[PDB]
């Protein structure tokens, strides 16, 4: 019925020292029945990093969909697209079908490659931009996710320290929900490098 | 909204456009389709204005429709590519509604109409092409060759030519083929055609390919050496006397 | 729903699928070949809305065979799932759309491997060892999650398939009427004429 | 230039006549209408010995009741042919009978001048009249045996006999002293052979000629080449015997 | 002069001539003689049918649009089949929406106005075919003279095509005498056949040649051909 | 009606020229002079205001637009053409990025724009191609300053300086003499009043001069406060007593 | 209704019964539910009256016009295609019609294609269609053989029709049966089930439970 | 009416030739030359930019090199804005190519579409045609490096080495002179630079005036790059190549 509790999955965003990290489950499931334990939820363009919860076909669209935009705009700008930008493209992009959303929960994640300040976004179906300094939540494990992260979230944590934090959130999140799960993936994100690590969680 | 009236009548009863379309044929490069007992074979010459190309990959002058089917023309490349791909649109459709192949005169009709149209529609101007297909009818083991040209008109020849110096190649064929006794084979059938584009061709190992089609989707094209082979055989012929 | 399995062995995609075809109070077919040929390596069989079911499958085959003509080479499996996948999730947003379920499986020629491909009508698509739609899979994964090996022959796929369709014989409400079997691998497509007691 | 649907001093529309000229230029087509049936013949005329002479289809089928004979560019028929088909079958699912052969026709000629490029009463989109005029030929109950001559015009004509394509003004002729209320199917059928093969630039044989008739009994039937064959015997012999 | 303003409707002469309406107006004369004459109680339609061969038949031109109305045509046939086609749907359309016959009077304007919006825009052509519309109405007996230009008008008699002016004269001094044959159908018939044969010189009306309708007070709209009209050669 | 003209009216001659295209630009060279000039901090675009009467205010007519904050336009050629390409830049700079991206273009791909508007009134049935050409200036984040010139072709090219109109060639030539890349924004228009004083027959003042620059931003022209992010436009007008001041040093 | 029609050695068997009823009003006892698409081309009709008749009687059309376009009689796939796509079109709408399209070709050979307004198409040897299909099916499985001979298969359907004809309200009449060959279809008669399961009761030792 | 301005630009002569696309291609003749050569690990497109000046921007500059994808790159030659109305369109193809197949597009397949548009503006509409040529470079993983070349006439073709623009004459010539199967990029490099510089209609051949672009595949890496030659990267190929 609720198209964004079909195949359930989270995805969540923090801004650390110098850094970001976007982390989700590795979940698809059809209801009760789990389907895939590698179904990843976190996609990039150049250095923009994008989560999408929700109804996967639509999940799998909004990738192909952006990465399609993204393409046509480093041909067209001659550089790689920013991640204030590319919050601004997404925003318009789910508004543009205001009436017949797409239902999915997007999170943007990257460091502006010349401020070199970190960014995160969450928005809504239709749009709405949530432009947090701390964290974001995204998923059929939100309402944990924020109280996870409520809780163990504190400002400028360095990358090693950050890891520890999102992913405690993501996981124990996850635990408290039938929906969530099966496999988890952590990025630390930093100006030159990006680490990507997959954790050990429970398979039920 | 441009629909203006290019393909029209001239006090002497004629469409020009449609006359100037077969003027384009004429120096298309030559194509030649004879068929034997049991086989069509198609030829088609190499041009050379310009020699340094990449024959991988650069468009080859016979198309296939379908597995049993192909053509070939004479006229505009850029031209040629939009009744072949309308072709091979119409040959799916066909097996898709009628849960079977098209016959050869079928799809050959179904190109002819498309040029027909072009001749009596506002804001087109006729196609500058005309085709030779050929194939075996589904379960059938009959050849069948056809010719379009771009008045519409089409109809199925024992061994026809086209373009440029086809009036040359076409006497040979009516004074070299006999419809009592058609090349019984897959390889006589093949000389008789490489022998009529020698006619024209002047010393052309590379500026002649050929593609022999048997019943039931078995088609494929000669190489070089392979074509080369049969040039040999038939200079020998000629010296042997 | 129709039983439709599919399992990526070794060197090789096999596809089951129930024969039957019940409109209503009777069973009017009982040899019914859920599946179609898209490419010589690709084979999907489906699961749905009465009439939808096969209108797809053959508007699909069309395609691949019209792409294969005009380019005289034959698409991945990954390339050929991709196009299902957009046409489903076009068909989910529309005015009427396509209540089908597929399942894909191909031998990709240039990796030399097997792929299956599980695709729903939202068009939600996902690469499997092996997979289902329906109820299928509720009575079936257990048995795979166990017995299954990415070595497995595709003899040893066969038994395994054979486990699960006679679990489903056991524990499912309705009569099938068994499986059609066909394995894809880098050979083409055949039928396995023998699982009526393989 | 000059629009496509204009008139000369005349009074006649450049285009429709420019046609007829086209028309002139193509084969020959010869109907008879006796009360025993209507005869259709036509001069194959192959450009090219090479040419398989059968492939040539001047006469077609309409309806079982219906057959047509063609003369000019006949690629610009097949689309008339289709209206026509597709009209008389029409017809008999909407009425549950055989569709008059007069209103075939008149159906027929209602696509003539449905031609311009922008032509203000409908939405006439062709750019040119038809290069070719057509004898339909057929049966009903209410008016028996009938040919038409239905021209690029728009009109139709009734004819006891008409000929058409390049040996029409000659061939006519030898229509108008040969024809007679009582001629048999028969007679028909030798004396189409015989102007045919007067007009005929090459010598009239069972390859380059083709007859068809359509009768209420066995309806339309195109004569296989056997068939004119012997035909084609029986004239000679006719002729050689005075 | 007139080669530059005569290659369509929408350019004007020098003079405010129309030259493609002209040309269309001759295709009319070019076309056989018919004849159109009504008393107080009828209206006639008498039509020489034209031949191509002897072996051909002779064209109809009369058309019945409706129980109570039908024309004569001189020139295209195709454009008098179009035009006689609009006359029957407005006719029918006055049946069905207002359950009344339409009147003459109005059919000639609707004709009027359909063939002026063909002399005023690009792209088309003027009609080319004369009409002679009679009818019988609420006001009784009509006759109408319709020329390609949209020009309409209401007679006692008149007559279009190849020599009609012969006809015409004759109609112009057996005026006083026609006008007042009412209640004899076969008169007033003969009265037409005796002004078109003022229009023949190659041949003279036969029985597969002549071509007469008739409508009024009582009668409606009616084709006679051939032998049925024999009793008037 | 109806615009039946759905076929072009800009076609190939013979020799392959566009005849079209070529009678355009002879309609610019017409046109007043009009030119740009890059400095390493700004960019200074300006022309003579050639008022066509003394009972005209030469004020309500501006040749120098804004098209974004960041960007500004002048030209040569018909002026009504000029106008109408602007009213549509600026809504293209929307339409095809600020409601898509949140951001106003950068300079070369509004330029991109304007270019293809124009390219298709050299190709789109029953139309004449724009007569003008011209000369747009602005700066970006990521590109820095850039002075375009966009020709009735559509074609367009970046320059460091250069002039378009009447005495374009002169122009031209005096200012390969005068530039350097090490010119700060003053000397450029400092260069740029000199160029145009050879170009002007009668009087030369801030009335009958037209100028603009893209420089720093100036927050006291965005009208608002509490965005530290929003500092304020680049393009500025300058005014006719901030021209005089200037041509006392001349 | 009871609409049944098999493949067997001499041909196809398509037998119907004739009863019209809206909801226990018997409407009709003398309908048509055997369309003559032409003289090669069976249909039969259960569901809406309207929509069978309508779109049956415009396939012929469309046959017809196939054999005039290609010269040569169209398939007995293509000609149940050509419905069956049709009536997909209309997915939906309301349609409803379960048709048994039969034909017996040179290349295909006695062939029965089921088409139904969901937009199934199945090509099968059995298949009966109606409120009265499973008492039919009950008779045709057990009796069927391919060898049967002509006269026994016509008894076949005959007699299932008349199973069907007994236990359902809705069945009943007469039954219309056809044999259908390469050669064409030959009718095989109006049979009233009112004197036909007497003499069927008595000749066959049936309907035991029946007083007669 | 409007007739009377139609030029008609979609119809035969009566030899049987196109007008428009004959004089668009006499068109094209005058526009700088672009050359294209194909190596065996790579493939070199290199053009003359056609009218210059000193202050002319050409670090942000670009009129004949365009990337259309990451693995396909055209050389232009002909009227600038009709190319870029041409580029365009070719970029969102490959990319509807690539969401719905997820691969990249093949190199042919996106040249026979952008030439069958081309082909189009031949047959109806009444539109002209687009003043321009088109020289591909690409790769893919069915024909690895490939060189194509499309024309007003929607006609396309593969090469080994060929020029579009002025002097293709002159350049075709010395290209079939020099080119060689087994030629390597660094030596398809030079001959590029040797044939423009002897077909030059200006005095020298510096580097303000050229553009550059290599599309290789790195050894140390496995995937395909494309780098548009930066002006001090032309400057210093020029130098090395003996033309200082
Ligand atoms: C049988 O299907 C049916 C018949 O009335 C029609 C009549 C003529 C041709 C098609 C079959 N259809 C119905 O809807 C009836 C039952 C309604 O409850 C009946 C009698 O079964």
């Amino acid at each position: 019925s609720d198209p964004s509790s079909i195949n359930g999955g989270i995805v969540v965003a923090m801004t650390g020292k110098d850094c970001v990290a976007i982390a989700c489950d590795l979940r698809l499931g059809s209801q009760s029945l789990g389907v895939s334990n590698k179904f990843e939820k976190i996609f990039h363009y150049g250095h923009v990093f994008l989560g999408i919860t929700g109804l996967a076909t639509d999940v799998t669209t909004l990738n192909e969909m952006f990465r399609y935009k993204t393409n046509l705009y480093k041909l067209k700008e001659e550089r790689a697209i920013e991640p204030e930008t590319f919050t601004q493209l997404v925003s318009s992009s789910l508004y543009e079908r205001r009436f017949g959303p797409y239902f999915v929960g997007p999170v943007v994640a990257g460091i502006n490659s010349k401020s070199g300040k970190p960014f995160i976004a969450g928005f809504d179906l239709i749009g709405c931009i949530d432009e947090a300094k701390d964290f974001i939540v995204s998923g059929t494990a939100s309402d944990q996710l924020f109280g996870m992260c409520e809780s163990l979230y504190e400002p400028n944590l360095e990358p090693e320290d950050l890891f520890e934090t999102i992913s405690q959130a993501l996981l124990n999140a996850a635990d408290r929900d039938a929906l969530s799960g099966w496999g988890a993936v952590v990025y630390i994100i930093k100006k030159d490098e990006v680490v990507k690590r997959y954790l050990k969680m429970r398979q039920d | 909204g441009y629909d203006r009236a290019l393909s029209i009548f001239s006090p002497d009863g004629h469409i020009f456009q449609v006359e100037y379309a077969l003027e384009a044929v004429k120096r298309g490069t030559c194509a030649v389709g004879v068929k034997g007992k049991n086989c069509v074979v198609l030829g088609c010459e190499r041009r050379s204005t310009l020699k340094l190309q990449d024959t991988r990959i650069t468009p080859s002058k016979v198309s296939k429709i379908d597995s049993h089917v192909v053509l070939s023309f004479s006229g505009l490349n850029a031209d040629s590519r939009i009744l072949i791909e309308k072709a091979r649109v119409e040959a799916q459709s066909h097996r898709l509604t009628l849960e079977d192949p098209v016959t050869v005169e079928y799809l050959t009709r179904y190109v002819a109409g498309v040029q027909q149209r072009y001749t009596q529609s506002g804001g087109v101007r006729p196609f500058g092409v005309s085709t030779l297909i050929a194939g075996f009818d589904p379960r059938d083991d009959e050849p069948k060759l056809y010719q379009t040209e771009p008045s519409g008109i089409y109809s199925s020849w024992s061994a026809q030519t086209i373009g440029r110096n086809s009036k040359t190649v076409r006497e040979f064929l009516e004074k070299n083929y006999d419809r009592k006794e058609p090349p019984a084979t897959v390889e006589e059938c093949v000389k008789l055609t490489v022998r009529s584009l020698l006619e024209v061709v002047q010393t052309g190992a590379k500026n002649i390919e050929i593609t022999v089609v048997k019943p039931d989707s078995d088609i494929v094209a000669l190489s070089s050496e392979e074509i080369n082979q049969y040039v040999t055989q038939i200079e020998q012929e000629k010296q042997e006397q | 729903m129709d039983i439709i399995l599919g399992i990526r062995v070794q060197d090789s995609v096999i596809l089951a699928s129930s024969k039957a075809v019940t409109r209503g109070i009777s069973v009017l077919k009982d040899s019914d070949d859920k599946t179609r040929q898209l490419s010589p390596h690709t084979l999907m069989s489906f699961a749905g809305e009465a009439g939808d079911t096969v209108q797809f499958a053959e508007y699909i085959q069309a395609n691949i065979q019209l792409y294969s003509i005009r380019e005289d080479y034959e698409l991945s499996p990954q390339a050929v799932s991709s196009f299902v996948r957009q046409e489903l999730a076009k068909s989910i947003r529309s005015r009427r759309p396509y209540q089908v379920n597929v399942l894909i499986g191909g031998y990709d020629k240039k990796k030399n491997k097997p792929e299956l491909y599980q695709i729903d009508y939202l068009g939600t698509k996902v690469e499997l060892p092996y997979g289902a739609h329906g109820y299928s899979g509720f009575y079936t994964f257990s048995l795979l999650d166990h017995h299954y090996r990415p070595d497995m022959t595709t003899e040893e796929g066969l038994d395994l398939l054979k486990l699960c369709v006679q679990e489903l014989e056991k524990r499912m409400p309705m009569d099938f009427k068994g499986v059609i079997v066909k394995i894809v691998d880098k050979d083409g497509i055949r039928q396995v004429d023998d699982f009526q007691a393989q | 230039d000059r629009g496509v649907s204009t008139f000369s001093p005349e009074g006649r529309l450049f285009q429709v006549e420019y046609s007829l000229e086209a028309i002139k230029l193509g084969s020959t087509a010869i109907g008879i209408a006796t009360k025993e049936g209507v005869v259709l013949g036509v001069e194959k005329r192959a450009t090219s010995p090479l040419l398989e002479s059968d492939s040539i289809e001047k006469i077609v089928e309409i309806d079982r009741h219906i057959g047509c004979a063609m003369s000019g560019l006949t690629a610009d028929a097949r689309s008339m042919i289709e209206h026509a088909r597709t009209a008389a079958v029409t017809h008999n699912l909407y009425y549950d009978e055989d569709i008059n052969v007069e209103s075939l026709t008149q159906s027929v000629c209602d696509l003539a001048l449905r031609f311009g490029e922008g032509a203000s009463g409908e939405e006439r989109l062709m750019s040119r009249p038809f290069g070719v005029a057509l004898l339909i030929a057929g049966h009903d109950a209410d008016d028996g045996y009938q040919l038409f001559h239905a021209e690029p015009s728009g009109t139709f004509y009734r004819y006891n006999a008409k000929a058409i394509g390049s040996g029409s003004e000659g061939a006519q002729a030898e229509l108008l002293n040969e024809w007679h209320s009582s001629l048999t199917l028969k007679e028909a059928e030798l004396l189409v052979l015989k102007i045919l093969k007067q007009v005929m630039e090459e010598k009239l044989d069972e390859n380059n000629a083709q007859l068809s008739c359509i009768t209420k009994q066995d309806g339309f039937k195109i004569y296989d080449n056997e068939k004119t064959a012997e035909l084609i015997k029986e004239l000679k012999e006719k002729e050689a015997a005075e | 002069f007139r080669n530059n303003y005569d290659g369509d409707t929408v350019t004007f002469s020098p003079t405010g001539r129309l030259f493609q309406v002209e040309y269309a107006l001759e295709a009319i004369k070019q076309g056989s003689v018919t004849v159109g004459l009504r008393s107080n109680t009828h209206a006639v339609l008498v039509a020489l049918k034209r031949n191509a061969d002897e072996l051909s038949s002779y064209q109809k031109k009369i058309i019945k649009c409706d129980e109570h109305m039908g024309l004569s045509l001189a020139g295209l046939a195709p454009d008098a089949r179009v035009l006689s086609n609009y006359l029957r749907q407005q006719c029918n359309y006055s049946s069905l929406v207002f359950n009344r016959k339409l009147a003459v009077e109005r059919a000639g304007h609707l004709l009027c106005d359909k063939a002026q919006k063909n002399t005023q825009s690009y792209g088309g052509r003027p009609y080319g075919v004369g009409l002679l519309i009679i009818g019988y109405d609420k006001s009784g007996a009509h006759l109408l003279e319709f020329q390609p230009s949209g020009n309409v008008t209401e007679l006692y008699g008149t007559a279009i095509g190849a020599r009609s002016q012969g006809a015409k004269t004759y109609l112009e001094r057996t005026l006083d005498t026609f006008i007042k044959i009412d209640g004899n159908p076969d008169e007033l018939i003969k009265a037409g056949v005796e002004a078109i044969s003022q229009s023949l010189r190659d041949e003279s009306l036969t029985v597969d040649n002549l071509s007469i309708a008739i409508v009024g007070k009582d009668t409606p709209f009616t084709i006679y051909d051939g032998e049925a009209v024999a009793k008037y050669i | 009606m109806t615009d039946r003209y759905s076929f072009s009216l800009t076609t190939f001659s013979p020799s392959g020229k566009l005849g079209q295209i070529d009678y355009a630009l002879t309609a610019v060279k017409q046109g007043v002079t009009s030119l740009g000039i890059k400095a390493t901090n700004g960019v200074v675009i300006a022309t003579e205001k050639k008022s066509s009467s003394p009972l005209a205010m030469s004020e309500t007519l501006s040749k120098v637009s804004l098209l974004t904050p960041d960007i500004g336009a002048v030209y040569s050629g018909m002026g009504p053409d000029y106008r109408v390409l602007v009213d549509k830049s600026r809504k293209v700079a929307h339409t095809s990025y600020k409601r898509i991206y949140g951001e106003y273009p950068p300079t070369k791909l509004l330029v991109s724009e304007v270019a293809k508007i124009m390219q298709e009134a050299t190709q789109s049935g029953g139309v004449r191609p724009f007569g003008v050409s011209l000369l747009i200036a602005g700066h970006d984040e990521f590109n820095g300053f850039s002075l375009y010139q966009v020709d009735p072709s559509g074609s367009y090219f970046p320059w460091k300086a250069t002039a378009i109109g009447k005495g374009s060639v002169a122009a031209k030539t005096f200012l390969e003499k005068r530039w350097n890349d090490e010119l700060e924004l003053e000397d450029a228009i400092h260069i740029a009043l000199l160029t145009l004083k050879e170009s002007v027959e009668g009087e030369f003042n801030g009335d009958t001069i037209e100028l603009a620059i893209i420089g720093d931003e100036n927050p006291d022209l965005l009208g608002y406060t509490g965005i530290p992010t929003d500092k304020g436009p680049r393009f500025r007008k300058l005014t006719s007593q901030e021209i005089n001041d200037r041509l006392e040093a001349l | 209704t009871t609409t049944l029609a098999f493949r067997f050695q001499g041909g196809i068997i398509v037998a119907v019964d004739s009863r019209a009823t809206a909801g226990n009003w018997v409407a009709s006892q003398t309908v048509k539910k055997v369309i003559e698409i032409n003289p090669f081309l069976l249909g039969t009709m259960a569901g809406g009256a309207a929509d069978c008749q309508f779109w049956e009687t415009w396939l012929g059309s469309q046959c017809r016009l196939h054999e005039l376009r290609e010269k040569e009689r169209i398939s007995v796939a293509a000609a149940s295609k050509i419905l069956s796509n049709l009536v997909y079109q209309y997915k939906g709408a309301g349609l409803s019609m379960g048709t048994m399209i039969c034909g017996y070709t040179r290349k295909e050979g006695p062939t029965i294609y089921y088409v139904d307004s969901d937009g199934t198409r199945l090509k099968g040897d059995i298949f009966c269609v109606g409120s009265g299909q499973t008492f039919a099916y009950g008779v045709l499985d057990s009796n069927y053989k391919w060898d049967l001979s002509v006269e026994d298969a016509l008894y076949l359907g005959k007699r299932s029709i008349l199973a069907a004809a007994h236990r359902d309200a809705y069945s009943g009449g007469s039954v219309n049966l056809y044999h259908v060959t390469e050669d064409g279809w030959i009718y095989h008669g109006n049979h009233d089930v009112g004197e036909l399961f007497w003499k069927v009761k008595e000749e066959e030792g049936s309907f035991n439970n029946v007083i007669g | 009416g409007s007739r009377r301005y139609d030029s008609r630009t979609t119809i035969f002569s009566p030899e049987g030739r196109l007008y428009q696309v004959e004089y668009a291609l006499e068109s094209i003749s005058h526009a700088g030359t672009a050359i294209g050569i194909m190596a065996s690990d790579g493939i070199v497109l290199a053009a003359e930019r056609k009218v210059t000046s000193t202050l002319l921007e050409q670090d942000t500059s670009t009129e004949k090199l365009y990337k259309l994808n990451d693995k396909i790159a055209v050389a232009v030659a002909g009227l600038t804005a009709d190319a870029e109305i041409l580029i365009n369109t070719a970029r969102i193809h490959a990319q509807n190519y690539l969401k719905t197949y997820n691969e990249d597009i093949p190199v042919e397949i996106l040249v026979r579409r952008l030439s069958d548009i081309k082909q189009g503006y031949t047959q109806h509409g009444g539109l002209r045609p687009f003043g321009v040529s088109f020289i591909y470079a690409g790769y893919d993983d069915r024909y690895g490096y490939q060189l194509y070349t499309s024309n007003p006439s929607g006609n396309y073709t593969g090469w080994k080495a060929i020029s579009v623009g002025a002097n293709t004459s002159a350049a075709q010539t010395l290209l079939q002179m020099d080119y060689k199967d087994d030629m390597k990029v660094d030596d398809a490099i030079e001959l590029a630079l040797k044939t423009l510089s002897k077909t030059t209609d200006s005095s020298a051949l510096t580097y303000d005036r050229l553009e550059f672009a290599t599309i290789r595949k790195g050894a140390n890496d496995g995937e395909v790059y494309q780098k548009i030659f930066k002006p001090q990267e032309i400057k210093d190929i020029l130098v090395k190549t003996g033309i200082t």
